[PDB]
């Protein structure tokens, strides 16, 4: 998963909130 | 052309189907046959009292089964007359009242399109069920108009619905 | 029919499982293909003593709701084998046919519903001993894609893991004996 | 009338606050043992304070005089005796009578109970409303604002009451008054402010016992209205549905195993995450669902709204032609299958005559009921598929499983920290799901025009890993489940795959008797496909498809006795 | 095709099944103005008077 | 967190309870760094008790991914209620203790002496305001009280009576 995981808003999202 | 009937029991409100019908006033060559297409059997209270009159007969089976419609001759037969069934009467909801009467209508109205129908129903709520297409060209314009009619406080609002005035529903 | 309509979800397939575990002893050769309506009954499928992988496919799947998966029931035994099958697992057909309009037309053709002049059909080709010169899922794809046009999908595999002489004898009868 | 009613209405409630307010006015503006009567009955007002009721009043007089005239059916004294009729003539026609008489113009006329006049004006306009019969959310609020009105102009009555007979001695002001009549109802009692004067003690023992039996059933009622708008209410507006995307599911009554299945597949897509998912349902909140919609999460972004898709009041709750799509599910397990199925055909159609630009997503359980929602983009019907899978579960192992696997959208992450082989590598493999892209656009499939479908799923799998399963034609919409050597490539044929992970997102790939055929003359169903299926060249008689009775044609009583091979 | 198949299971002649495809709108006006144009296929209401008498 | 969940509109997050007291209580200590004379201005930074209690529901359904557990949805929705409880009356001290700077000058125990004392509705009137703006406060907090309060303490009783009935856990 390229563009859904690895991107800049993802990783903040994934840390944040999923 | 052939009519055709439809309900659940042979009752006596079918007998007063078949008195203004077959009338003195009717021409004999204009006398239109008759098919009481039924659920249950019919008892020989009604038997007796249709016997007399002419041309007049009954089938078993129902408008879901297509093989009952044939052996009545729903081809050549100009009205289809569906009528609202005495166990169905009886529903908590509108929609589940007369579902079953509009989906077998649904199925007569592609099969059939030359064949004129006379729908029952219990609720005019269901009107809007009766005839159904993918075009929804006057489906959102009358309904428009006749919820207009009712802020504007009128009788009839149901009118400007297009089965009805056709003369194809009635309740 | 008329048992899909249930309160609770035990008594809704409670008949089906008791009549298919009578089966699953007296005829442990015979394949069986049971429904449930629920997925929630699948525990009381196939039931024996050991008791072995029970505990512990448990715990894995129980693991996988809480990290967020769609398919937990998954590493239960009986559905993996193909034993059993519910309509609510197909119900996520619809739901991905939001994204995927061709998603339901490509499902009935591997059914063979829906089958058009130029389509396929699934088929079951067992690996005996004589197919066992081929080792390998990748060298299994060139004897099939060259010789008859077959393509594959995946791979089923089956791991291994008077008075006096009558009375005596049907007391030392087992149950797998009394069952025969 | 409905217009030409309502502005009367309006003008009357304006006119009946503005006393009101001029009230107010003159307490903040007018200000000055035995008790003084004098400040009860003179009260120094202003001219223009004065002259401006006073033609208020005889406004209001004459609205009562007219509409006695229109709506006098016999009896005169069943419209004098009401509440409504003295709280007027207490208030107007003491104004009145300062017009004839010059000296009365100081005297105290209590003009603030028009407070509850100006209640029966909303009441009155509020009503109006209901012409159109149904409004449910509408009469929620507008029946809340009521209850509002009631707590205000009790407290009102109360403030003014009050302030005017402490007059007479402990001389409170307007805020004073306010804050011991709303301590005073909320039976708190802090003595304070308290009252010391013959009728200031009597009129308190009064407001005390109208609280204590009003108030709270006021409150109560309020609550009521107020938290059966949070499980029945709900509507999802406009700003938020023309910006945002959204979608709609229609059901008959939710649960954990079909919502959470629902949910769980609808957000694993990437292009999915950002969408809202409204619920339409007739049934109202469970214990069990209302913990899943509490969670961050599905907080923001799942709406469960009560009422069913049938009614129209309904759909403009969720706003469907808004919105993306409209998903119709069959109530499984329900006492009768074919009253649940004719449900969601009328779902539909009701559906498609509010908003004919939906794409109607739509799942039926009887094969009958399919020909009726075919008009529907997409349909699966419960029973084909289901006894499908059983049917190939006897040819192939295990279909079942197969099909399952494909379409639950899930990642390869599945039981890796589980200590088994098989496991691991099951997990894995059971995140495969099928995806569509076009020839020269996909990087998996680029030098592979010329060759053939069969060469290109081999390289495609020794290189990448990912078989094909079919290809879709420019021309032809029908999609065709693996060709042989015959059908070469071209440059846009859509390429149907099995993959873990989409192209697009995967980056880190690149990086890292006899018989005849025909088709079966009696289909049990309408909308029914047709194949060829090795027919008999003779139609059987009914009696030999029994095994039980050997009828006269082949007498065999068991099936072991048929002889059958395989 | 379905209804053909079923006739000739049932015994029966499909010559007339088209004798076909219906897309008008209809409606009933009850006492008009005299002046209203009368257009083609529009069925009257018709009081007749008593056969007998 | 906006970056994060923005799906069209920023009117839908804005206008919401949680972003307002953040902006009311967060944004005045911003204005602070830059204008060195604002340090002594006052800042109602009590009313972050409301914004804890929103981060403890945020926090607690964290624990519904597993969707089942009956028992534990019984005590951790109890706790939400008592803080509902406690951050209301903390509220309420923290107000009616500042505005009576001006005059008859409480102390932080003899206000919340005060405050639960007319919550209860018992009104002794021992302490009393006697100030323009500490009036019309005790006037909006008594409606506040009367309305939540007792719907707080039904619901709380409900769960705690439910959990005798229907709970029980026999312990490790």
């Amino acid at each position: 998963f390229y563009v859904n995981e690895n991107t800049f808003k993802e990783r903040l999202k994934l840390f944040f909130i999923k | 052309k052939l009519i055709i009937v439809s309900a659940e029991t042979a009752g006596n409100g079918l007998y007063n189907f078949i008195v203004p019908l077959r009338a003195y006033y009717r021409s004999r060559k204009e006398l239109n046959p008759i098919v009481l297409l039924l659920d249950n059997k019919p008892e020989h209270h009604f038997l007796e009292a249709i016997c007399c009159f002419p041309m007049v007969y009954y089938m078993e089976g129902t408008i879901d089964n297509l093989d009952s419609l044939l052996q009545c001759g729903i081809i050549y037969a100009d009205n289809l007359v569906v009528v609202d069934k005495e166990s169905t009467m009886s529903a908590e909801e509108d929609y589940m009242a007369d579902a079953k009467t509009i989906v077998n209508v649904q199925t007569m109205f592609r099969l059939f399109p030359s064949l004129s129908i006379i729908t029952e129903l219990t609720h005019p709520s269901n009107m809007r069920f009766m005839q159904f297409r993918a075009k929804d060209s006057y489906s959102l314009a009358l309904s428009k108009l006749e919820k207009k009619e009712r802020e504007n406080g009128s009788n009839l609002a149901f009118m400007f619905r297009l089965p009805f005035a056709a003369g194809r529903v009635f309740s | 029919e008329s048992t899909m309509s249930a309160e609770e979800d035990y008594m809704a397939d409670a008949k089906t499982i008791v009549n298919v575990q009578t089966m699953f002893r007296l005829f442990p050769s015979l394949s069986i293909i049971t429904e449930l309506t629920h997925p929630s009954n699948m525990r009381f499928m196939q039931f024996r003593a050991k008791d072995s992988y029970s505990l512990a496919l448990s715990k894995l799947e129980k693991k996988e709701r809480e990290n967020g998966s769609n398919l937990a029931f998954m590493f239960r035994l009986p559905f993996a084998a193909g034993r059993v099958f519910s309509i609510s697992m197909l119900d996520t057909l619809l739901y991905q046919s939001f994204v995927k309009d061709y998603m339901i037309t490509i499902t009935r053709l591997l059914l063979g519903l829906d089958t058009t002049p130029g389509s396929g059909y699934l088929c079951a080709m067992k690996i005996t001993e004589d197919d066992l010169w081929i080792r390998t899922y990748g060298r299994l794809f060139q004897k099939l894609c060259s010789s008859s046009a077959e393509i594959p999908i995946g791979i089923y595999r089956t791991e291994s893991h008077w008075i006096s002489q009558q009375r005596l004898s049907l007391y030392r009868r087992s149950e797998r004996q009394e069952l025969s | 009338n409905q217009r030409s009613s309502l502005r009367i209405r309006l003008f009357n409630f304006s006119l009946k606050l503005l006393t009101c307010l001029l009230y107010i006015v003159r307490v903040l503006l007018d200000n000055p043992t035995k008790i003084n009567w004098s400040h009860i009955f003179w009260v120094d007002r202003k001219l223009p304070l004065w002259a401006v009721q006073v033609s208020i009043a005889l406004i209001s007089f004459l609205e009562t005089m007219l509409l006695i005239y229109l709506s006098y059916k016999g009896n005169i004294w069943e419209q004098i005796f009401r509440i409504s009729f003295i709280l007027e003539m207490i208030n107007t026609v003491p104004f009145i009578i300062t017009i004839f008489w010059p000296p009365l113009r100081n005297l105290f006329i209590p003009v603030f109970l028009n407070c509850w006049l100006a209640k029966y004006a909303l009441e009155n306009m509020i009503n109006d409303l209901h012409r159109a019969i149904q409004r449910t959310q509408s009469a929620m609020f507008n029946q809340v604002l009521i209850l509002i009105c009631t707590l205000l102009c009790l407290v009102f009555t109360g403030t003014c009451g009050i302030q005017h007979l402490e007059r007479a001695g402990e001389k409170l002001s307007l805020f004073k008054s306010f804050y011991f009549c709303i301590v005073t109802f909320s039976t708190v009692g802090y003595g304070d402010v308290t009252p010391k004067i013959w009728p200031s003690q009597l009129l308190v023992v009064i407001m005390i016992c109208v609280a204590l039996v009003v108030l709270p059933l006021q409150f109560e009622e309020l609550v009521y209205l107020w938290m059966e708008r949070q499980k029945s209410g709900g509507n999802y507006s406009r700003h938020r549905a023309q910006t945002e995307k959204h979608v709609v599911l229609c059901v008959s009554s939710l649960k954990i195993d079909l919502l959470m299945d629902f949910l769980n597949e609808f957000y694993a897509h990437p292009r999915l995450q950002d969408y809202y998912v409204v619920i339409l349902c007739p049934t109202e909140m469970d214990i069990q669902v209302r913990r899943v919609l509490q969670i961050p999460l599905w907080s923001q972004r799942v709406i469960y709204l009560q009422g069913s898709a049938l009614k129209d009041q309904d759909l403009m709750r969720a706003k469907m032609d808004n919105g993306e799509a409209c998903f119709i599910l069959s109530s499984r397990n329900e006492v009768d299958r074919t009253a649940a199925d004719h449900q969601t055909i009328l779902r539909a159609w009701a559906v498609k005559d509010f908003a004919p630009n939906c794409p109607l997503y739509v799942q039926i359980l009887k094969p009958e009921n399919k020909f009726h929602v075919k008009f529907a983009d997409h349909v699966v019907c419960e029973e084909e598929c289901k006894y499908a899978m059983l049917a190939l579960n006897c040819v192939c192992p295990a279909t079942s499983t197969l099909i399952t696997l494909l379409v639950h959208t899930s990642r390869g992450q599945e039981g890796q920290e589980s200590p088994e082989q098989w496991q691991r590598m099951y997990g894995r493999c059971s995140g495969n799901e099928v995806y569509h892209i076009r020839m020269g656009d996909s990087k998996f499939f680029m030098e592979y025009e010329g060759k053939s479908f069969t060469y290109a799923a081999f390289h495609a799998h020794k290189k990448y890993g990912v078989c094909l399963i079919g290809i879709r034609r420019e021309e032809n919409k029908s999609i065709l489940l693996n060709p042989g050597p015959r059908h070469i490539m071209a440059a846009s044929d859509t390429c149907f795959y099995i993959n873990i992970t989409k192209e697009e997102n995967s980056a880190f790939i690149f990086k890292q008797v006899e018989y005849v055929k025909g088709y079966p003359p009696n289909s049990p169903y309408i909308g029914s496909s047709p194949t060829l299926c090795h027919l008999l060249p003779e139609k059987a008689p009914f009696c030999c498809l029994r095994l039980d009775k050997g009828c006269k044609h082949n007498s065999f009583e068991d099936a072991k006795a048929y002889g059958f091979k395989n | 095709e379905l209804v053909k198949n079923r006739m000739k299971h049932l015994g029966l002649p499909t010559t007339g099944y088209d004798e076909d495809h219906q897309n008008t709108l209809s409606y009933v006006l009850i006492n008009p103005p005299p002046d209203t144009r009368l257009e083609l296929n529009d069925i009257v209401y018709l009081i007749r008077s008593d056969p007998l008498a």
